[PDB]
RNA sequence: UGGAGAGUUUGAUCCUGGCUCAGGGUGAACGCUGGCGGCGUGCCUAAGACAUGCAAGUCGUGCGGGCCGCGGGGUUUUACUCCGUGGUCAGCGGCGGACGGGUGAGUAACGCGUGGGUGACCUACCCGGAAGAGGGGGACAACCCGGGGAAACUCGGGCUAAUCCCCCAUGUGGACCCGCCCCUUGGGGUGUGUCCAAAGGGCUUUGCCCGCUUCCGGAUGGGCCCGCGUCCCAUCAGCUAGUUGGUGGGGUAAUGGCCCACCAAGGCGACGACGGGUAGCCGGUCUGAGAGGAUGGCCGGCCACAGGGGCACUGAGACACGGGCCCCACUCCUACGGGAGGCAGCAGUUAGGAAUCUUCCGCAAUGGGCGCAAGCCUGACGGAGCGACGCCGCUUGGAGGAAGAAGCCCUUCGGGGUGUAAACUCCUGAACCCGGGACGAAACCCCCGAGGAGGGGACUGACGGUACCGGGGUAAUAGCGCCGGCCAACUCCGUGCCAGCAGCCGCGGUAAUACGGAGGGCGCGAGCGUUACCCGGAUUCACUGGGCGUAAAGGGCGUGUAGGCGGCCUGGGGCGUCCCAUGUGAAA
């Protein structure tokens, strides 16, 4: 299981949501991780791929 | 806890009782009949085939042997007598017996 | 929700206006004549070679954009268009035009799409006895669009009908500024309503 | 009604009952060409009268025994030694296909 | 036992029953031997009623039984009437 | 009335071709955002185990009784009893429990779709038809006497009734038997001899209602049987001694070895037998121009299962989900002597999984079971609740509005953009306030006639005062993928083969249009992306619609079996084939 890229913590449980999709990297990359799940909740500050990259609605209060 | 499916098994026990006794009597009377007829006397076993006939009706009427079944028993029973009468005997008297 | 807001931003987007908003986007600009061309920081920075399929997508938009309806339902009544019988393209057009809201607009009760569909959803339209909100409710030959009784005493309705008198209605659109009505007569064709749009492009596109 | 079919008598070897090679053919629900097919049936002969070949019209009747379905009501031809020959050539082939 | 009954179809809050003969066992919105009529107690269409009294006379004359809403339907469709 | 292709193999072209994408869907799931309403849909996993509440009852027009109640009859009155008796509890008795109902485990099946045979058959609660309902007898409850025990319930004794069980009857008829006429698989009649009936209850009583006896005919469902089609592995090649067949028995409603006995060697197989993996089947469903592929959940039909297995019983019907017996586990109650239980019924707990809901209302409508009716059970059904899971409709506004403010993105300092968008303007008027207010249901029922047809009046709403009609009126949620070619849309800083995106090719190795940020714009919008599963493009298992000189591929070559197919001509056949009549193909 890979991950959704930048901004991780994960340590060793997380419930990494086995997903699915290799690339030209890590002879596997099948069954990814999701953030949000039971751990990770995305990049500390993300402004796009918040469909996996955790972050809710950047409510910058202004 | 409560369900009158106990009614079922009670009355049903009584009905099984009915079937048991009556059907049993049927089988045994049939057997005495074939015994006597096998010997070479007939007449008594034809009054016993009379009694038998009445009995197989008692079957037919009830929930024991249903109509056609009782009929089949009647038939086979009457059939076997005739042939095994001729065998060393001489069919003289007749009730369910036809000349 | 049906887009709304900065609208004739769409007008400039096509490169060809669509009245969309009356009194202004009909006056000396549908955001056009001021500065007519597709918006954004780019816009006036040399056009390209948009592919056939792509200018076709644009055409499909274009068409759905003049018909102030979600491309959702543009599509929906396109499925219904390819469903039953009728000259696919031109009949699809007439099927779009035969909708209560632009019936009310082209009648002249309203001054463009936004206003039209608003008034229509406001059930100010009595067709054959009943006021009907239901903007995407298409009428039938022999029916007639009317307006409510207290709605005879409405400001810009009166003003619309005032500036309307003299402006001859569509051929299938029967006017009636006396009985306060509008007979939905026959079923119009491309030569009854001409808008910068190709029917077969919408077919070919949607009917991939 | 009561479905019938003619058929080449195979094996008289059973007492008062013979087998019958019945035959049909039909095209292909996705491949044109008509295909020829075999299907054996039970030829019922209370008074043993049919032998090696005797093509007869045969009749599906009341369940006679274990798979003892079909019967006979009329003959057609006899001495089908050629057909029965081919049948037995197939049987030869069956006794000519060993995996052990 | 063969009875004549009603099988409602439609949706949630747009009733319309199928006036239809069937056997006792046959469930409601299920299967029927033969269909003869329709009845919608809602009254939104002037065609809220239809009775195929011909085959109804068949079923009645061949050993079947009616229902209650039937009772209404029969007394209101000449199914009962004997003219004279 | 129905067919779009594209990227990726080179220096460059072409061909074969694989991968990938654009696409459509779903009982979805996941993350991000989330307003109103309609119809749908909702354990896709462990056929893993369940607390509790309900789901099959009903009938006094079969019968006796308990005992609560009352006028109160009898007893002069008494103890109290005792006649009528609403009741009320069980019992004996009667009908449903075999329908309603859920899952899919098994099952590759005469199970299912399908076409018929039954001269091999059953069919109750019902419509017609015929002969009718003579007389007598016995036994057990409930109840009264005693016991065991925690209960479960269990043991014995003593009585009463019956639409409870028998007895010789009465015998149109039905049943068998041996003959006989017609038939032709056991179809119908007929000559001889024997067997069978019946239940009575009600009342406006001399008549009917409800039921009963004997048969025939239909209405209706199924039993058996064949025809036919029915996943895959040939690295599953042989299989079989109840085995193939008969005679003679037994059994079922009945054909047949399904089982007894006795017996002659046969019964299937490359038309893929045997084996084993896998699987409910269908009317249908999604996709593709189509051929077809895949699929079968809500619904409708057929099957099968009842914690696993055996098993009978009862009966019109069962091997019987809320009936019985036993083995197996498994869990629970106890005083540990003993005993109980099955949510694959319905709501609800728990194991399980990324995920599949309320421990709700009414029998008012329909439908089922029972009752002469009044009526009664019905978690069937008919209604609200919850979840954007699906599809549909819908408000967040209209209209004036700047050479265009400022706020922020960009710059060659001239400005460009954002955007009529905003603000200011007037207009309407979701939400919401008051008022009235539904259809969904008129039959059943009593009454005139006769209890028939017909006629009249009257009773009957769970939703909910919700829908909707009238008036008063507030501008009142906006998100999700993207902007390297397929695929529509670029500018600015950072980041510097690092952090990283990626379905394909790949992109960054210190000026990235692919990362990441910010303005803008592409798409869609109460929704958008992601993954998974399925059909397509894939003409990429090619029948339409392919191929084997060198890309993947002739068997090293001759032989021959079966099989495949076949020269000219006449005529007979009418099997394949073609034509119209015609049965069915339900409903949806």
């Amino acid at each position: 299981a890979y991950i959704p890229g930048e901004g991780h913590n994960l340590q060793e449980h997380s419930v990494v949501l086995i997903r699915g999709g290799r690339v030209k990297d890590l002879p596997g990359v099948r069954y990814h991780i999701v953030r949000g799940v039971y751990d990770a909740a995305g990049v500390k500050d993300r402004k796009k791929s918040r469909s996996k990259y955790g972050t809710k609605k950047p409510k910058e209060a202004a | 806890r409560n369900l009158s499916a106990l009614k079922r098994h009670r009355q049903s026990l009584k009905r099984r009782l009915r079937n048991k006794a009556k059907k049993s009597a049927i089988k045994t009377l049939s057997k005495k009949a074939i015994q006597l007829a096998q010997e070479g006397k007939a007449e008594e076993a034809l009054k016993i085939m009379r009694k038998a006939e009445s009995l197989i009706d008692k079957a037919a009427k009830g929930s024991t042997l249903h109509k056609n079944a009782a009929a089949r028993r009647k038939s086979r029973l009457m059939r076997k007598v005739r042939q095994l009468l001729e065998a060393a005997g001489a069919p003289l008297i007749g009730g369910g017996l036809s000349a | 929700g049906r887009y709304i807001g900065p609208v004739c931003r769409l007008c400039r987007r096509e490169g060809v206006k669509l009245y969309l908003k009356g009194e202004r986007c009909y006056s000396p600009k549908c955001a056009m004549e001021r500065r007519p061309y597709p918006p954004g920081q780019h816009g006036q920075k040399r056009a390209r070679r948009p592919s056939d399929y792509a200018v076709r997508l644009r055409e499909k938009q274009k068409l759905r954009r003049i018909y102030g309806i979600s491309e959702r339902q543009f599509r929906n009544l396109f499925e219904e268009a390819s469903k039953k019988k009728g000259v696919t393209g031109s009949v699809f057009l007439g099927l779009l035009e035969s909708r209560l809201d632009n019936v009310v607009y082209r009648l002249g009760f309203a001054v463009s799409r936004r206003q039209a569909r608003q008034l229509v959803r406001h059930g100010h339209i009595t067709v054959n006895g009943r006021r009907v909100d239901l903007p995407s409710y298409r009428v039938r030959p022999g029916d007639e669009i009317a307006v409510a009784e207290k709605s005879r005493n409405l400001e810009l309705i009166r003003q619309n009908l005032e500036a309307m008198k003299g402006r001859k209605v569509g051929p299938w659109l029967s006017l009636d500024v006396e009985g306060m009505k509008g007979k939905f007569l026959r079923l119009p064709d491309r030569e009854d309503l001409a808008l910068p749009v190709n029917e077969q492009l919408v077919i070919e596109f949607y009917s991939r | 009604p009561k479905k019938v079919l003619t058929g080449v008598v195979v094996s008289d070897k059973m007492q008062k009952t013979v087998t019958v090679l019945v035959e049909r053919q039909f095209p292909h629900p996705l491949y044109g060409k008509v295909i020829k097919r075999s299907k054996k049936y039970l030829a019922h002969d209370p008074e043993e009268k049919y032998k090696l070949g005797d093509v007869v019209e045969i009749i599906e009747s009341r369940p006679i025994s274990k798979r003892k379905r079909f019967r006979v009501l009329r003959l057609v031809e006899s001495g089908r030694m050629d057909l029965v020959e081919k049948y037995l050539i197939r049987r030869q082939n069956y006794e000519s296909l060993s995996k052990r | 036992m063969v009875k004549i009954r009603l099988a409602r179809f439609g949706s949630k809050h747009n009733p319309h029953y199928r006036i239809v003969v069937t056997d006792a066992r046959r469930k409601r919105d299920g299967k029927y031997i033969e269909k003869i009529g329709y009845y919608d107690p809602r009254k939104t269409t002037p065609d809220w009623l239809k009775v195929d009294v011909e085959r109804a006379r068949y079923w009645l004359s061949v050993g079947a039984q009616p229902t209650d809403t039937a009772r209404r339907l029969l007394r209101q469709a000449g199914v009962f009437r004997q003219e004279a």
